[PDB]
């Protein structure tokens, strides 16, 4: 994350670290939606122009973090996976279409004061915050410049963006399933994710009913935090179907 | 840079 | 679930975070 701040302590806690078995490192971000279930990016376990595709055997989770690279003794708690299910019309070829996977875990996590799930919208919610100026708020222990790491967790909340400002900053094709947030030039604030932070949430708060929806997934961009240019998100709403049908039927 | 986990999540 | 989106930290103590206020404003 880009001009962010440290987190507080709890204020994440679906906050999910993807972690590579071997060597051990940083994979991507993730959010924690049931005791069983963890949502992310799909290019975060399959990108086959970079000879990415993890398989279950490849990955842990880490749940309940806030230190980057220590292990949170008591604190955070650390799963295997049962099964990677990533959306059948996932567009690695092209822009990220459709950028989202599911992660099943081997047994149920516990649930603390560091670890409980995030809601998932439904369409009024979804109707209602998705709006151009209201904002959200992005989490990750990804870089925190372009071109380093940080201690802790990272936090930064950013302004979802109209539509066309955001086709008119990239080059690249955008669908009804992405939408985009960040502050523009004149608008003087900055922050965004970056490299590490993929797969993260994107969540926004509820003002009728006080509660935490992940309304994104940290899916693209171009650089971090460049002026003029915006991050780009999974839009989860849109996808809401593939995730029920995958939960009711694996579940 | 990140620290050993336990081993028992790595068998 | 029932429980979700509320942070034990947080809401479960009507404790607010340091910047969730910003949202708030936001929401116009
Ligand atoms: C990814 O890996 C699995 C095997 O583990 C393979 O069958 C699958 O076809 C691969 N997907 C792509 C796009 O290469
Ligand atoms: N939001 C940006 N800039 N992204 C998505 C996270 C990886 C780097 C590009
Ligand atoms: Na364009
Ligand atoms: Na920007």
């Amino acid at each position: 994350i880009v001009e962010g701040s440290d987190a507080e302590i709890g204020m994440s806690p679906w906050q999910v670290m993807l972690f590579r078995k071997s060597p051990q490192e940083l994979l991507c971000g993730a959010s924690l939606i049931s005791d069983r279930w963890v949502l992310t990016a799909a290019h975060c376990l399959l990108y086959p122009p970079w000879d990415k595709n993890f398989t279950e055997n490849d990955l842990l989770v880490r749940i309940g973090k806030h230190s980057r690279t220590r292990y949170e003794r008591n604190i955070e708690k650390i799963s295997m996976l049962e099964k990677i299910y990533i959306h059948p019309r996932y567009n690695w070829r092209e822009n990220l279409d459709r950028d989202i996977a599911l992660m099943k875990l081997k047994k149920p996590v516990a649930f603390s004061d560091y670890i409980h799930p995030v809601c998932l919208p439904d369409r009024e919610t979804a109707a209602s915050l998705l709006q151009a100026g209201y904002k959200g708020r992005v989490t990750g222990w990804g870089n925190l410049k372009e071109t380093g790491q940080p201690s802790v967790l990272q936090v930064v909340n950013l302004p979802i963006v109209e539509r066309p400002v955001c086709k008119d900053s990239t080059r690249i094709r955008i669908t009804d399933n992405m939408f985009c947030a960040g502050y523009k030039p004149d608008e003087g604030k900055r922050g965004d994710a970056c490299e590490g932070d993929s797969g993260g949430p994107f969540v926004m708060k509820s003002p009728f009913n006080n509660r935490w929806y992940q309304m994104g997934i940290v899916s693209w961009g171009e650089g971090c935090d460049r002026d003029g240019k915006y991050g780009f998100y999974t839009h989860v709403f849109r996808l809401k179907k593939w995730i029920q049908k995958v939960i009711d039927q694996f579940g | 840079d990140f620290e050993e986990i336990p081993e028992e999540y790595l068998q | 679930e029932a429980d979700c989106g509320l942070r034990p930290l947080f809401e479960k103590k009507s404790l607010e975070d340091k910047t969730e206020r910003e949202l708030l404003e936001s929401y116009i």
